[PDB]
């Protein structure tokens, strides 16, 4: 993350921090006490697919406090329509081994319908991002989740406001940009899958999730956000799904 | 059955000027367009469907051709009193931080 | 390898070798 605070301890109790072998991979939702959505691009790479964890409770990786939990991710599921490589559906619904145990500092995060998200959600301007960024890096809060506040963009506003003669990418029905413009503060490299949560009537609820964009915090460009609201169908019906064998799977779409 | 049944339309329970269709140890209230209610007691707002404000709905909300629009909830929450409002059924529910309630 | 890291929780480990 870039110009973020830390997040208070336990004031991001959705997010996750998906490690393939003891490293970082990326960050993820966590929704209820088994499944967790993420980015679709994290699983772009992955050769050792047995090896996939996924911590939850986390917060300093530099200490301990009894609120972490490990628990492993049975499957990966993403779009049939996913294409590696690409920006557009960027998005993937995981099962993990053994579901987690919600205490108060690892909650699940409120999914909303496909109707709730884009009547209301869809038009609050400002939600939250969070998520740990590149855990190499040096800096000394290098290790600290960390969130940020950003007002969302419809879409066109975002095609126009965008130096967008500078290689204008698709910018589809699946996604929403978010963020601002100046460069100061956006999502970035190992923030992926992380929640783009959206508080409303006092619940918090899922919209998005880290997806690319061009450049972290670049001036003229914004932070590009997989919009949950489209999936949502399809991450419902997957959760009733009979559990398949291999860890990869790719779901039909829709 | 019919003899301990008895005429219950007789506490006229429709109002607004609706008709009361006696039943079974219960009756039937048939309202008014612009009314609505077990008792026909309350008055349609034609506005009240969820595009607007979500219909007050605190959380979820569904529209019903011929029927004011229902408020819900999401799993772990329950529909309130008010029919507008949730709380919670179990102890950690989505969207909802420990550390601050 | 998050491990490999000095300045790292070392509960961190149980998920490498
Ligand atoms: C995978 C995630 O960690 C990461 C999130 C970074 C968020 N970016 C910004 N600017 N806030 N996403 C990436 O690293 C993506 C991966 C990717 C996705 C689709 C196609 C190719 C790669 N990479 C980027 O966003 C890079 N800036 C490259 C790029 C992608 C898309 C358009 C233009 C450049
Ligand atoms: C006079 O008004 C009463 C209070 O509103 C009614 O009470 C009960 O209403 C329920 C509604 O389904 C049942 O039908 C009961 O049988 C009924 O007693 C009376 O019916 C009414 O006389
Ligand atoms: C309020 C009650 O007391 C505490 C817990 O042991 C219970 O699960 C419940 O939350
Ligand atoms: C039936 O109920 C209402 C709807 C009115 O039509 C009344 O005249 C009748 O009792
Ligand atoms: C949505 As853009 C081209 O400003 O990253
Ligand atoms: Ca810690
Ligand atoms: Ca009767």
């Amino acid at each position: 993350i870039v110009g973020g605070k830390v997040c208070p301890k336990g004031e991001c109790p959705w997010q996750v921090l998906l490690l393939v072998n003891g490293a970082q991979l990326c960050g993820g939702t966590l929704i209820n006490t088994i499944w967790v959505v993420s980015a679709a691009h994290c699983f772009d790479k992955i050769k050792n697919w047995r090896n996939l964890i996924a911590v939850l409770g986390e917060h300093d990786l530099s200490e301990h406090d009894g609120d972490e939990q490990s628990r492993r991710v049975a499957q990966v599921i993403i779009p049939s329509t996913y294409v590696p490589g690409t920006t557009n559906h960027d998005i993937a619904l995981l099962r993990l081994h053994q579901p987690v145990v919600l205490t108060d500092h690892v909650v699940p995060l409120c999914l909303p319908e496909r109707t709730f998200s884009e009547r209301t959600l869809a038009f609050v301007r400002f939600s939250l991002v969070s998520g740990w960024g590149q855990l190499l890096d040096r800096g000394a809060t290098a290790l600290e989740l960390m969130v940020l506040n950003v007002p969302r963009l419809m879409t066109q506003d975002c095609l126009q406001q965008s130096r967008k003669v500078g290689d204008s990418p698709n910018i589809t029905e699946y996604m929403f940009c978010a963020g601002y413009s100046d460069g100061s503060k956006d999502s970035c490299k190992g923030d992926s899958g992380g929640p783009h949560a959206t508080h409303y009537r006092g619940t918090w609820y899922l919209t998005g999730i880290v997806s690319w964009g061009q450049g972290c915090a670049t001036v003229g460009h914004f932070g590009v956000y997989t919009r949950v609201s489209q999936y949502i169908e399809w991450l419902q019906k997957l959760m009733r799904s009979e559990p398949r064998p291999g860890v990869l799977l790719r779901a039909p779409f829709p | 059955i019919s003899y301990s049944d008895g005429d219950q339309c007789a506490s006229s329970p429709c109002q607004n000027g609706g008709s009361c269709k006696d039943q079974l140890q219960s009756y039937i209230c048939f309202c008014l367009p612009a009314f609505e209610g077990r008792n026909c007691e309350t008055h349609k707002d034609d506005q009240l469907i969820c595009v607007n404000e979500n219909g007050g709905c605190e959380q979820y909300c569904s529209d019903h051709t011929g029927t004011k629009r229902s408020c819900r909830c999401h799993e772990g929450y329950s529909l309130l009193a008010d029919g507008v409002s949730c709380t919670p059924t179990v102890e950690y529910p989505c969207g909802k931080i420990p550390i601050l309630e | 390898a998050l491990c490999d890291d000095p300045r790292v929780d070392r509960w961190y480990c149980q998920f490498v070798e």
